[PDB]
Order: structure tokens, then C-alpha cells, then sequence
């Protein structure tokens, strides 16, 4: 698109998760990525409504990002966003109704 | 995405197309645009008997940890941001662990973070420090490659300083001799000369870690 | 397209910031005794000036205190460094007084936000090399507000009018000048 | 039983939670709408007029667009969301198609929005009912009603809220082709319908009037008092 | 009793009972005190590992966040560890963004905001800890407390944990505003000794201080010297 | 999914009127389901772990029954509790050690590994989907600047470092015996540490051991690699002790 | 009861018992008062964090500044009040960035009330147990005063009260409030009288009351918090006036 790094930066967690899952499946077996995915989903299913900012403490502990700072944490603060939609529309969009 | 999706942080790629058109348009109309600040002066480093000597001419010697220091060349903002981020990460690591950090950890962090952005962040670094294992010296390039060498040079007067080292470098030197060699090699490329000395005798690896001032 | 020219000079318990005028706004107030000047593309200047006030107002509401010039410099640097791969075309200049100590402060930044703190004067624009010699020649330490105003006006004029803001502890003086 | 979940059917085919959502509607203030020959009139009862209250912020009549207005009965906080969504959708449809929106189109949009919230156990329905009235592009007056379940109908005169039974019984016999001859007659009919269930005189009446090629107008208390006095004089005569 | 199991359920009188039970869990932990003096703050607590089979330099209850901030807890240790890590990360982020050490009040507000989230969603559990935070900013000391519900207060002197009402009563009559650091340490150790239930030694209590030089955890030798002094 | 169960002791995310977590407390009683006891003792320049071996059926292949594991080339482990849970936690520990090495460029320490495992275990007690594992872990290793290390973590997410610890059914008696011995003396050679551990187990269990009823694993400053003793060496130690 | 387990269930008569309980939770908090005058607006509250060992930091404990033209006061749960105030500040700054003009008070109140209402309709969430009072000035209607409920309802008042003894305070204000002929001094005197008769204390003291005032001077809005000297003077004046009125009988 506009820049070579735009698509790479947008999809980084997904690629990292895919690489870790592939390595784990090749080394140990099918059970470990299954358990990791189920834990991720379980801890991610609880959080604030989409029009308010969350913290993601348990998910960060599970992923291991609780002792690391990146450029996503110091640039363009998502908590102090300059635009936000209507609450009901955001909640309906998260549910797939739109 | 959509106006109904929550926002996310990080870099922004919104002005790319407009800038791409504008730069060519101004080029073919004959107007100038602001640029970025760059540094390209000579930096060197030598491994002596029980420490590391880092030198630069005029500060360009950054702080990473009480036992690790760095020098940079290229775009100033990139070097500043990378050094600050790595220093913060190493401080968090030391607080969690309770011991002074290792040079290999900093080298690995810098390698991975420079490789993630495919060389678009222009920062060439010279890294040195003293560990429980001993003194180590590295050299990192903007694309994400590293060399572990007993002496390195970067900048404009690289050839003269490298010649001085290849002519006059011997293993297991002294502090004064290493400092004199670094100063002579730096002066061979050209202001003043700035020297940083890291010594094993002034570091205690047995006491618990405390946050430095 | 011409861009612009912004200058700042430091005196004795007072600062001055100047910009050129022809016969869009380039100097915006960010506090009681704090000013910022921008030079470059007009759209980018307006966008940066409007986005800085959002963060400044939120910071002053949450913290409960007046901001310091160094913190404003850091905020500007962060805002400029985000969008590093496609940048705004602006070159900020900051001049002001300490809200609690009343000490002068001047600074300059580049396209992507690399700060430069200088003790005597800073120059921004596309004619920095032309005005650097004049600033070096006509600057002397410990200048009274009238002398500082005269020397900054001369520096602007020797390189189409100018506007000069003089910041004092208890007053602000604005003067529009023509050659 | 069979009433503790939104999506559970009774053994005889009833959804009891959606029926309970209408008991909230049956407890709101009375609203009356009458469709005239070339005019449309709305009227809402005013209840519990506090002394230190501002009446500007508690109005129950809203204007969705230049030719559509609406009145509601039920929960007050639920109506605001629907009103805002309809207001946005009107302009969106005006962007899509140049011609002004249709009363039936906006009623269908509101009905679909209300019906969307009776499909899952994770959300509760809207406890409101509305009277949508307006004019079409050709110039034919229209009147519609919406239910919390998502059904809508076309009417000639209707009432919602408490007292709807008596008001509808009055309207069924007092609504003829002679009482809608003029705007004054239609307004008098609406006031008479309201006065059946409203005590303390005509001080608890809010009226809205819309004509062809004009905007919504809210009658003044002096005009309401004048109409009430005329009605009383005619009744005494 | 029907409203005592759910976290997102209001009682008919308008009460949330699970937060009260989390506070009860807090009230059953080891005692800890904190006193704000004229030129410093002192934090004291009672150790859990009261045995000879314990390695001294393994786990500590008094931890530093920044060079000028430290904290102690009363409640569940596992819940305390993750909050400590999050606080450290937040302080580092603030320094990176603003190029200036974070004030104590901002850190307390952010930590309380993190704690509040776990009291409004289903399928989770509130934290069972209460924190005491000390700092030094702009040449004056600070002392804060944070509840499991996400509310914070500023104190001159306070106690929490097992038998804290009598500790607060003792502090009320034993506290002086224009008080130095050494006498503050003596008063804190005496308040801890009031309800120790045993014999104190320099190996079953922890003390930390904060002053102009920054936060620092005291060594066992200094603790023994203070205990001998009093 | 299913939904929480009403009661003060039937779900993991429900407090009691005294602020207790009975579901977490019930996971500490699953450690005694196996019926075995473990003992770990740290010496001057060595660390020893001793556990109990029980093979009731004569049709079992005794080579496949063990409770000592190798996490890294320099880290050993002993597990007490449910067998499948112990094996799963061993696999997770290996994965975490590999991640640490890849990310930081050097081998993980014992205390850092224990802290990571405890951090993972803490999450299971705050979410209404997972359940705690009924097992406890004990790790030994040699630090290049500190010496031998002994660490233990609990199902609740709590970990600590010791000079000598125990787990299983007779944990309290083992703790009292070790406390008396450590109070008497703490500076031991390699031969005295293993004898101390074996004597502790024998005295507490009131039994005379055969070389096929116990398992021994050691680390040493001279040889940092984790090693598992053989039947001949165990018999030699038992003969010397007797 | 079988119809009061969650916010997404209707009773057979059409009621929301969880929302009713959340509204009932407000009665445990302190008293907050607001009065509208001809040349200003008033806000008076009651201090609850009274203790010999408590410290005094910040400017106030129950009054917050939202932007250059508005201020609010909360009653209920402090942890939820903090989130609500932060969201209000964000909304005001967003509108200012969008339009280069300050946000109107009713628009801000409606924006917050939509968020408050959204938490009473989707399951798995607990509604906010907070009530708020808003004061401000705008170019469309001038001085204004609003109120909000945990259910998402708001309204405009000339004098109102939330918290403990709210019914008695409202009755007294209704009995002894004049419409159209009030000034700041008379409003302050009425507020002092109402607070004295409302708080269950034999003698009122200046260390358990906080008063804020909003006004316009030279095209600027001024928000200030009164000092203990002024509060003491007002209390002394009220006491001596009451003594005079009693004696002249």
C-alpha cells in the first residue's frame, strides 16, 4: 500500500503467534497450542465495553508482555483518543450485528 | 478500518501518499522542504585488559546501564529513541531480576528491534560493557547485523582510525595506553575528543541491584 | 510557497520571539508566559497547533498545575516522532519563562523532533545559514528588554514586515514592525 | 413460568418478556395523534409539573426531519437512543437518494431497530412505543404506530399510554369526516380527546401542529387556553 | 443471601457484598504501618516466613517502584506481585513520554484505575490486597493508601492488617506533626510491637524509608540497632 | 460457559464472609492424593532432592515410573501430586525456559523460572474458566555467583527460596526435623547432605530403605549438570549410612 | 424475588429492580446542593472524609473542573465517579478539537448520559452507582444547572439536592426559594441555612463544608473555591441573624 511497513506493523501479533504455535506444534505436539489458544480466549473474553479503555492485565501476563515496552505503548495513546463513535453502535459492531 | 472500531496505538501512515505527490511536485517546481538532522563524525572503541574504552569527537556517548554505554551515528532522533527504549527495558529487567544486566541482552534487544523495521530506522551503534563474564564489544548496523570484534570504527574518518588500530593494536594493554591509542586514532581522522572508560575494578557484582541516580 | 522564518533570543529575565509578515498565523500562545512558533506548510502548521492544545489542556486538567517549557518540548517531540515515516512539514521554536522560577528558555526542533537547547539564540526556517551570522554578530549577554527588542528587530530586518513578542515577568509587549 | 428469558416460548406460543416490556408503555403519559385533511396534530399529557423544573428539557415531542415528527410513551432514557438513530438515518438516506425520506421508510427503520433487540438473551428490548406522523412528497398525510416487539400499523387516530382505552373509545365515535374539515376543528377534537383523562383544566396539555410545506410548530399556553375557552363556551351553549 | 454470590448484583439496600468480603480478606493479613514525618516517610511490616529454613535474599514484601517510590501491602502476595509489575511498567512509560519522573499521585491514580476494572465485570474476582505507597516530590513527602475497590486516600499515619483499629488508636495519641525521621521509625516499630504476638527480632520485620536521597530498604543490621535502641 | 455455581466453596471467583478461597484451599489437598513425600536439602556446594518410589503392581515396567525430571541441562525438578498435572507443568516449564533463552541470549535462572511458573499459576485463580493444578514443584540448581539454590512454588501462585524444604504427606514432621538439624549445624559436605536427607525420610516414615525404593538427584559446583544417581550408588550410600 | 437478578429482565408489571437498587445506593452518600441565581451558579457539598489523621491535598474532594466553563460534583461510588469525570473531560476536549468552540452543557450531559444508559441494557455489566450535578455557562442559554441519575436520566433545575436528606432539603428550598429575584449573596445565605438544617450536627463548622462559585467577568468565566475565612464569616452571620430573629419575638 502506501508504505511497505504499514501492513507488517498492522499484523505483528498474529504473525508472532503463528510462528510460536508452529514451533510448539513441531517440537511438543498438538496439545500445547490448543491449550494456549483456549487460555487466551478465556482471559480475553472479559473486559470493558468497547467505547472505554481497558488494561489487559491477565492477557499481558499470559503473553509475557508484562516486562517489555514497545513503540505501541509510548506513541499515539489509545486511551486519549481524538475520535470515538456512539456506544450502542460500537457494541453492535463488536457483536457482528452491523 | 471502520469508524466503529476502537483505536490502536503505534506509528501512523496517513501522510504517505500526499507527501509522495508533494515532494515530486515541489521538485519539478523548484522549492525546498525541511530535512532531518544527521551526525556522521568518527566513533571508535577498544577492548583493553579489564575494561572498554569508547571514544568520540565533538555528548554522543549515550547511557544504557551503569555498566554499558553506547555510541551512535546517523539520524540523531533514531539513535536517541532506540537508546532510551533499550535503557528503559534494561532497567525493568534489572528491577525484576536483581542483578546488573548483560551486554548480550542489550545486543539481542537492539538486533531484534532494528530488524523488525527493515532498516528504515537509520542508526549504526557501537556497544561495549563489562559483565560477570568480562568485557565485550559489539557493532550493530541499521539492517540488523552484528559483529563481535576487539576494535571497531564508524563515521567519516573510519579508514584512518582502522589503519591506526591495525598498525598499533596489541592484546592485553593498560588503561593509559588504550586511552592514548583511542585518542590518536580519533585525531587521525580530523574539535575535541570525548572518552568513556568502563573498568571492572569499579563494579561490584555481589551486592543487590539499586536504581542509579 | 515561501515557508517562513522564526527567531528567538534570550535576554535578562526576558525572552523574545519574532516572525515575518507580508503586507497565516505562525505564533501561538501555550500559556501565560509560553509561546511556540512554527514554520512550513500551512496545513501542517494548523494541524500541529490544534493537536498540541488537546494534549496540553488534558495534561493541565489532570495534573492540576502549569506546564514547564521542558515538558512542552518533550510533548512536541513525541507528537512529531509519531508519524515518523510520513512526517508533518513543520519546524517548531519554543520560547517562554518558568512559571515558578521565571528563568528564560529557548529551543528548536526539526522535522521529526530532535531537540536543540541553546543558551543565546535559535533560528528556524529555510534561511538559517543567512541569519546565523547576523545573530552571532549582534547578540551580547545581559540585554535589557529595549535592547533585546531592537537587536531582534534588526536581525529580522537584515534578512515584508515582522512581528515581535517580548515576554516579561509582569507584562507581554506585542509590536508590528515594517522596514 | 416461561418468563425469565427473552427467547423462551410458552407452551401455548407466547413470549412473555416482550409482553412485560409493554406494561412499561402502559404506564407512561397519554399521547394522542389525529390525521387531518391537510394537517397533522399531536398531543401529550404533562404529568407532575415541578415548581423548580425547566420545561424545555422534558419535552416529549421531537422533530426527526423537516416533515416528520414523533411522540412517545414509556421509558424516557430509551427514547433518546431511537430518536438519535432515526435522525442520523434520515440524513443518510437523503445522501443515498436525493428525494426526501418517507414516513413509512423511517417507521420501518425504527421497527427493525426495535426488533433487533428481541433476538438474544444478552440484551433487553426497548420499553417504548411511538406515534410517527408526517407528510409525504406528493402531499398525503400519514400516521403510524410502533410497538416494542417491532410491529407497526397505519391509523387514522390513535392513543398510547394510560387512558388509551377511554381515549380510543371517545375517538371511535367522535372521529367523522365533519370534525376534520378545518385545522381549528382538528385541534379542538384533539383537545377534547385529551380532556377526557386529564384533570386540572387545560394546563397539563402540550400540543404540536404541522402543516404542508411548513415546519413543526408548538402551540403557546395562551393559544391552548384560548382553544379551551372556546371549547367550554361551545359546550355550555 | 441471594445477593452474596454475584459480583455484579446490587443488594435491595444498595450494597455490593463481594467487595466487603474482599476487604475482609484484606483485614486478615499481617499488620503494616506507615508514618509521614517532617522530612521522610517510613514503612514497616511483619514477615510471614518466621523460620530458620528461609533464604533471606529470596522474596521481599517492601519493594521499590522508582528511585523515589516504594510500597508495602497487606493481603495476598500473588495479587501483589502483578500489581507491582504493572506499576513499574506505568512509571517507565510516564518517564519515556514526559522525560521526567512520575509524581506519586499520578501513579496512585493509574494503579487505582487498574484495580477498579475488576469490580464491574462478570467472570472475574476483585483483588484481595490493599497498598501503602510513599514518595518524595517537590521537596515534600507523600503517603497514600489504595483499597480493593479502587479508592485511594492520603494519610498522615495509618495502620492496616490484623488488629488495626487498636493500632490506629495508638497512632492517634502517639503522633506529632513536627516529627523527625528517627522518632517516626521508633513510633512505627512500637506500633508494630503493640500487636506482634511474639518476640520481635531483626529477622521477622521489614523496614523501608524515603527521603531526599530516595527510597531505600533498611538492612538487618540497622533494624537490630534500632531494636536495641528502643 | 456453564456458569458459576452458587455457594461459598464451590467456585474459584467467590469470596467467603471471612475472605477465603476454599477452591484454592482444596487444591492443596490434591497433593496428598499420591501418598508420597519429597525432601530437598541444600549443602555448602551441592543440592540434593530425594523422593519416594512405589511400584505396587508386578506387571509394571519400573523403568517408566519416575518423579525426577530434567528441565534444562543445569536445572532439575521433583514433582508431588497428580501425575498428569505434574507432567503438563514440566512441559510448560521447558517451553518457558526455551522462550527465555531465545529472548535474552542466556540461560534462565532457577528463581526466574519459579517466578514465571508462579505468575502463570496466579491467573488460574482469578478467571472463571480455568482451574488450578493439584501439584507442587521443587527446583534445584547452581548459580555462578551465589551458589546452590532451592526453590518451591504452590498451587496458589506463591514461591519462595529455602535452605531445606519438604512436600507431601509428612511435610510438617520433615520440616521440624530439618529445623532441628539446621539449627544444630548448616555447613555440610556432599556426603553429609545426602545422608541428612535420607535420614530425614527414614526417621519420618519409620522405615528401612532398599536401593529400589528411593530416587536421588544432585547438582554440584564442580559438576553443574543435573545428575540422577544409580542403584549401585544409592546402595553404597545406604551401606555407608548404616 | 425472581425478577431482580440482572439488569436484562422485566418484572410482570414492567420494572427494572436492579436499576432501582442502584438508584437506592445513592442515599448513603453525602449531601450536595446547587442553586441558580441571576448572576452566577452555586455548588455546596458536605465533607465525609473527616479524621484527625487524614491529610489535605488537592483543591477539593467532591468538586471537579471539566473545562474552562463547567464544573461538577458527584455523590455515590468514588471509583466510578473518577471514570465518569475522566470521560467527561475527554468528551469536552474532543468537541473542542472538532469545532474550535467550547461544548454546550446540555450536549455534554447528554453525551455522558448515553454512556450511563448503555450499561443498563447489555448483560454482564453493573450500572454506575453515581449521581452528578453540573453547573456552567454558554452563549445559547447562559447560566445552567443540571442533574443526572444512575439510569441515564437528566433534567434542568433552578435548585435541587442529591444525597442524604434530599427530600427535606428539596422541600425547604421549594418553600423558601424566590424565582427571578435571587442574587449570589441571598443564594449563599439560603444554602447555609439549608445545609445547617439538613446536616445532623448541632453546630455547623467550616471544616466540613466546601462551596464553589461560577460567574462571568469581562468576557471570562471565573470558577473559584471559597476560603475557610469566608465560610466562617457566612456561618457567623447566619447564626447572629437567627439569634436576632428568635429574640425579636
Amino acid at each position: 500500500p502506501s508504505h511497505p511497513l504499514e501492513l507488517s506493523e498492522k499484523n505483528f501479533q498474529l504473525n508472532q503467534d503463528k510462528m510460536n504455535f508452529s514451533t510448539l506444534r513441531n517440537i511438543q505436539g498438538l496439545f500445547a497450542p490448543l491449550k494456549l489458544q483456549m487460555e487466551f480466549k478465556a482471559v480475553q473474553q472479559v473486559q470493558r465495553l468497547p467505547f472505554l479503555s481497558s488494561s489487559n492485565l491477565s492477557l499481558d501476563v499470559l503473553r509475557g508482555n508484562d516486562e517489555t515496552i514497545g513503540f505501541e505503548d509510548i506513541l499515539n495513546d489509545p486511551s486519549q483518543s481524538e475520535v470515538m463513535g456512539e456506544p450502542h453502535l460500537m457494541v453492535e459492531y463488536k457483536l457482528g450485528l452491523l | 478500518v471502520s469508524v466503529y472500531a476502537p483505536p490502536v496505538g503505534g506509528f501512523s501512515f496517513d501522510n504517505c501518499r500526499r507527501n509522495a505527490v508533494l515532494e515530486a511536485d515541489f521538485a519539478k517546481r523548484g522549492y525546498k522542504l525541511p530535512k532531518v538532522r544527521k551526525t556522521g563524525t568518527t566513533i571508535a572503541g577498544v577492548v583493553y585488559k579489564d575494561g572498554i574504552v569508547l571514544g568520540a569527537d565533538t555528548s554522543k556517548i549515550h547511557f544504557i546501564s551503569p555498566n554499558i554505554y553506547c555510541c551512535g551515528a546517523g539520524t540523531a532522533a533514531d539513535t536517541d529513541m532506540t537508546t532510551q527504549l533499550i535503557s528503559s527495558n534494561l532497567e525493568l529487567h534489572s528491577l525484576s531480576t536483581g542483578r546488573l544486566p548483560r551486554v548480550v541482552t542489550a545486543n539481542r534487544m537492539l538486533k531484534q528491534m532494528l530488524f523488525r523495521y527493515q532498516g528504515y530506522i537509520g542508526a549504526a551503534l557501537v556497544l561495549g560493557g563489562v559483565d560477570v563474564t568480562g568485557p565485550h564489544l559489539y557493532s550493530i548496523y541499521p539492517h540488523g547485523s552484528t559483529d563481535k570484534l576487539p576494535y571497531v570504527t564508524m563515521g567519516s574518518g573510519s579508514l584512518a582510525a582502522m589503519a591506526v588500530f591495525e598498525d598499533k593494536f596489541r592484546p592485553d594493554m593498560e588503561e593509559e595506553e588504550a586511552k592514548n591509542l583511542v585518542s590518536e586514532a580519533i585525531a587521525a581522522g580530523i574539535s575535541n575528543i570525548d572518552l568513556c572508560v568502563i573498568s571492572k575494578n569499579k563494579l561490584d557484582f555481589l551486592r543487590p541491584y539499586t536504581v542509579p541516580n | 510557497y515561501n515557508g517562513g522564518a522564526v527567531m528567538a533570543m534570550k535576554g535578562k529575565n526576558c525572552v523574545a520571539i519574532a516572525a515575518d509578515r507580508r503586507f497565516f498565523q505562525k505564533i501561538f500562545p501555550m500559556g501565560d508566559r509560553l509561546y511556540i512558533g512554527l514554520a512550513g506548510l500551512a496545513t501542517d502548521v494548523q494541524t500541529v497547533a490544534q493537536r498540541l492544545k488537546f494534549r496540553l489542556n488534558l495534561y493541565e486538567l489532570k495534573e492540576g498545575r502549569q506546564i514547564k517549557p521542558y515538558t512542552l518540548m518533550s510533548m512536541v517531540a513525541n507528537l512529531l516522532y509519531e508519524k515518523r515515516f510520513g512526517p508533518y512539514y513543520t519546524e517548531p521554536v519554543i520560547a517562554g519563562l518558568d512559571p515558578k522560577t521565571f528563568k528564560p528558555f529557548i529551543c528548536s526542533l526539526d522535522l521529526i523532533g530532535c531537540p536543540m537547547v541553546t543558551d543565546d539564540f535559535v533560528v528556524s526556517g529555510t534561511c538559517a545559514e543567512q541569519m546565523y551570522g547576523m545573530c552571532e554578530s549582534l547578540w551580547e549577554p545581559n540585554m535589557d528588554p529595549d535592547h533585546l527588542f531592537e537587536t531582534i528587530s534588526q536581525a529580522m530586518l537584515n534578512a515584508m514586515g515582522v512581528i515581535v513578542h517580548i515576554i516579561e515577568k509582569d507584562k507581554i509587549t506585542t509590536r508590528t514592525l515594517k522596514a | 413460568s416461561y418468563d425469565r428469558a427473552i427467547t423462551v416460548f410458552s407452551p401455548d406460543g407466547h413470549l412473555f418478556q416482550v409482553e412485560y416490556a409493554q406494561e412499561a408503555v402502559k404506564k407512561g403519559s397519554t399521547a394522542v395523534g389525529v390525521r387531518g385533511r391537510d394537517i397533522v396534530v399531536l398531543g401529550v399529557e404533562k404529568k407532575s409539573v415541578a415548581k423548580l423544573q425547566d420545561e424545555r428539557t422534558v419535552r416529549k415531542i421531537c422533530a426527526l426531519d423537516d416533515n416528520v415528527c414523533m411522540a412517545f410513551a414509556g421509558l424516557t432514557a430509551d427514547a433518546r437512543i431511537v430518536i438519535n438513530r432515526a435522525r442520523v438515518e434520515c440524513q443518510s438516506h437523503r445522501l443515498t437518494v436525493e428525494d426526501p425520506v418517507t414516513v413509512e421508510y423511517i417507521t420501518r427503520y425504527i421497527a427493525s431497530l426495535k426488533q433487533r433487540y428481541t433476538q438474544s438473551n444478552g440484551r433487553r428490548p426497548f420499553g417504548i412505543s411511538a406515534l410517527i406522523v408526517g407528510f409525504d412528497f406528493d402531499g398525503t398525510p400519514r400516521l403510524y404506530q410502533t410497538d416494542p416487539s417491532g410491529t407497526y400499523h397505519a391509523w387514522k387516530a390513535n392513543a398510547i399510554g394510560r387512558g388509551a382505552k377511554s381515549v380510543r373509545e371517545f375517538l371511535e365515535k367522535n372521529y367523522t369526516d365533519e370534525a376534520i374539515e378545518t385545522d381549528d376543528l382538528t385541534i379542538k377534537l384533539v383537545i377534547k380527546a385529551l380532556l377526557e383523562v386529564v384533570q386540572s383544566g387545560g394546563k397539563n396539555i402540550e400540543l404540536a401542529v404541522m402543516r404542508r410545506d411548513q415546519s413543526l410548530k408548538i402551540l403557546n399556553p395562551e393559544e391552548i387556553e384560548k382553544y379551551v375557552a372556546e371549547i367550554e363556551k361551545e359546550k355550555e351553549e | 443471601r441471594g445477593y452474596s454470590f454475584s459480583l455484579t448484583t446490587f443488594s435491595p439496600s444498595g450494597k455490593l457484598v463481594q467487595i466487603e468480603y474482599a476487604l475482609a480478606a484484606v483485614a486478615g493479613g499481617a499488620p503494616s504501618v506507615g508514618i509521614k514525618a517532617a522530612n521522610g516517610v517510613v514503612l514497616a511490616t511483619e514477615k510471614k516466613q518466621k523460620s530458620i529454613l528461609y533464604d533471606e535474599r529470596s522474596v521481599h514484601k517492601v519493594e521499590p517502584i522508582t528511585k523515589h517510590i516504594g510500597l508495602v501491602y497487606s493481603g495476598m502476595g500473588p495479587d501483589y506481585r502483578v500489581l507491582v509489575h504493572r506499576a513499574r511498567k506505568l512509571a517507565q512509560q510516564y518517564y519515556l513520554v514526559y522525560q521526567e519522573p512520575i509524581p506519586t499521585a499520578q501513579l496512585v491514580q493509574r494503579v487505582a484505575s487498574v484495580m477498579q476494572e475488576y469490580t464491574q465485570s462478570g467472570g472475574v474476582r476483585p483483588f484481595g490486597v490493599s497498598l501503602l505507597i510513599c514518595g518524595w516530590n517537590e521537596g515534600r513527602p507523600y503517603l497514600f493508601q489504595s483499597d480493593p475497590s479502587g479508592a485511594y486516600f492520603a494519610w498522615k499515619a495509618t495502620a492496616m492488617g490484623k488488629n488495626y483499629v487498636n493500632g490506629k488508636t495508638f497512632l492517634e495519641k502517639r503522633y506529632n506533626e513536627d516529627l523527625e525521621l528517627e522518632d517516626a521509625i521508633h513510633t512505627a516499630i512500637l506500633t508494630l510491637k503493640e500487636s506482634f504476638e511474639g518476640q520481635m527480632t531483626e529477622d521477622n520485620i521489614e523496614v523501608g524509608i524515603c527521603n531526599e536521597a530516595g527510597f531505600r530498604r533498611l538492612t538487618p543490621t540497622e533494624v537490630k540497632d534500632y531494636l536495641a535502641a528502643i | 460457559s456453564r456458569g458459576s455455581s452458587a455457594g461459598f466453596d464451590r467456585h474459584i471467583t467467590i469470596f467467603s464472609p471471612e475472605g477465603r478461597l476454599y477452591q484454592v484451599e482444596y487444591a492443596f489437598k490434591a497433593i496428598n492424593q499420591g501418598g508420597l513425600t519429597s525432601v530437598a536439602v541444600r549443602g555448602k556446594d551441592c543440592a540434593v532432592i530425594v523422593t519416594q518410589k512405589k511400584v505396587p503392581d508386578k506387571l509394571l515396567d519400573s523403568s517408566t515410573v519416575t518423579h525426577l525430571f530434567k528441565i534444562t541441562e543445569n536445572i532439575g525438578c521433583v514433582m508431588t501430586g497428580m501425575t498428569a498435572d505434574s507432567r503438563s507443568q514440566v512441559q510448560r516449564a521447558r517451553y518457558e525456559a526455551a522462550n527465555w533463552k531465545y529472548k535474552y541470549g542466556y540461560e534462565i535462572p532457577v528463581d526466574m523460572l519459579c517466578k514465571r511458573i508462579a505468575d502463570i499459576s496466579q491467573v488460574y485463580t482469578q478467571n472463571a474458566e480455568m482451574r488450578p493444578l493439584g501439584c507442587c514443584m521443587i527446583l534445584i540448581g547452581i548459580d555462578e555467583e551465589q551458589g546452590p539454590q532451592v526453590y518451591k512454588c504452590d498451587p496458589a501462585g506463591y514461591y519462595c527460596g529455602f535452605k531445606a524444604t519438604a512436600a507431601g504427606v509428612k511435610q510438617t514432621e520433615s520440616t521440624s526435623f530439618l529445623e532441628k538439624k539446621v539449627k544444630k549445624k548448616f555447613d555440610w559436605t556432599f556426603e553429609q547432605t545426602v545422608e541428612t536427607a535420607i535420614t530425614c525420610l527414614s526417621t519420618v516414615l519409620s522405615i528401612d530403605f532398599k536401593p529400589s525404593e528411593i530416587e536421588v538427584g544432585v547438582v554440584t559446583v564442580e559438576n553443574p549438570k543435573f545428575r540422577i544417581l544409580t542403584e549401585a550408588e544409592i546402595d553404597a550410600h545406604l551401606v555407608a549410612l548404616a | 424475588r425472581r425478577y431482580d437478578s440482572r439488569t436484562t429482565i422485566f418484572s410482570p408489571e414492567g420494572r427494572l429492580y436492579q436499576v432501582e437498587y442502584a438508584m437506592e445506593a445513592i442515599g448513603h452518600a453525602g449531601t450536595c446542593l446547587g442553586i441558580l441565581a441571576n448572576d452566577g451558579v452555586l455548588l455546596a457539598a458536605e465533607r465525609r472524609n473527616i479524621h484527625k489523621l487524614l491529610d489535605e491535598v488537592f483543591f477539593s474532594e467532591k468538586i471537579y473542573k471539566l473545562n474552562e466553563d463547567m464544573a461538577c460534583s458527584v455523590a455515590g461510588i468514588t471509583s466510578d465517579a473518577n471514570v465518569l469525570t475522566n470521560e467527561l473531560r475527554l468528551i469536552a476536549q474532543r468537541y473542542l478539537l472538532q469545532y474550535q468552540e467550547p461544548i454546550p452543557c446540555e450536549q455534554l450531559v447528554t453525551a455522558l448520559c448515553d454512556i450511563k444508559q448503555a450499561y443498563t441494557q447489555f448483560g454482564g455489566k453493573r450500572p454506575f452507582g453515581v449521581s452528578l450535578l453540573y453547573i456552567g455557562w454558554d452563549k445559547h442559554y447562559g447560566f445552567q444547572l443540571y442533574q443526572s441519575d444512575p439510569s441515564g436520566n437528566y433534567g434542568g433545575w433552578k435548585a435541587t439536592c442529591i444525597g442524604n436528606n434530599s427530600a427535606a432539603a428539596v422541600s425547604m428550598l421549594k418553600q423558601d426559594y424566590k424565582e427571578g429575584e435571587m442574587t449570589l449573596k441571598s443564594a449563599l445565605a439560603l444554602a447555609i441555612k439549608v445545609l445547617n438544617k439538613t446536616m445532623d450536627v448541632s453546630k455547623l463548622s467550616a471544616e466540613k463544608v466546601e462551596i464553589a462559585t461560577l460567574t462571568r467577568e469581562n468576557g471570562k468565566t471565573v470558577i473559584r473555591v471559597l476560603k475557610q475565612k469566608e465560610v466562617e464569616q457566612l456561618i457567623k452571620k447566619h447564626e447572629e441573624e437567627e439569634a436576632k430573629a428568635e429574640r425579636e419575638k
